[PDB]
Parts: C-alpha cells; structure tokens; sequence
C-alpha cells in the first residue's frame, strides 16, 4: 500500500517537474522566434551572396 | 524383574530429564530464530521500500 503510494507521489511529482520546465521553454523559443523576425531579413543576405557569385 | 523394571522407569525419566534441558534448547532456538528472522523479512521489506524510489530516479533520468 504505501510503496503504491510513491507509485503515486511520482506522478505528483512528474506533472510539475514537466510543465514549470514547459512553460519556460515555451515562451522563451517564442520571445527566441519573434525577436530573430527582426534580424532575419538581414541573415537572409548572405545566402544570396552564397548562391550567386 | 525388578532390575529391568527399574532399568526401564530410570532410563525413561531420565529420557525425560534430557529431552526436558533439549526442550529448553528447542524454546531458546525458536525464540532466537524468530529474533533473526523478523530481521530478515524486515531486510526484504525495506529492500522494496528503497526500491521504489530506485526505479523513481531511474524514470527520473
């Protein structure tokens, strides 16, 4: 009974060890993307210089 | 009659005599068997109970 209840306090555990980590790593992949929106078209210029000579 | 009567009454208490003081140690053994086998089933038990949180760190990882 009791080792089914840490059977049950890793689960507990599992749900905010994931989704604190989840929630950083979202929002900060979409501060990451929206930022780099700016600068992208500047980092798109040299592949035009790589491609044509 | 008389010194195999005797022979047979005297060498049954004493029978009794010595499977009395084997009795004692018989008492002694189980009490002292049962003193290290509640050591042993404890050791199994705790065994799971540290096992749990084994395989715990290990899905951890």
């Amino acid at each position: 009974l009791e080792v089914e209840a840490k059977l049950a306090e890793g689960r507990k555990k599992i749900e905010v060890e994931l989704q604190e980590a989840l929630g950083s790593l979202e929002q900060q992949k979409e501060d990451t993307i929206k930022s780099l929106d700016s600068q992208i078209s500047a980092l798109s210029d040299d592949i035009v210089k790589k491609v044509l000579p | 009659t008389i010194r195999n009567s005797e022979e047979l009454r005297g060498k049954a208490i004493e029978q009794l005599e010595k499977a009395r003081a084997r009795l004692k140690k018989v008492e002694m053994d189980a009490d002292q068997f049962r003193v290290n086998g509640y050591s042993e089933i404890e050791r199994e038990k705790m065994n799971l109970i540290n096992s749990t949180y084994k395989t715990l760190e290990q899905f951890e990882n």
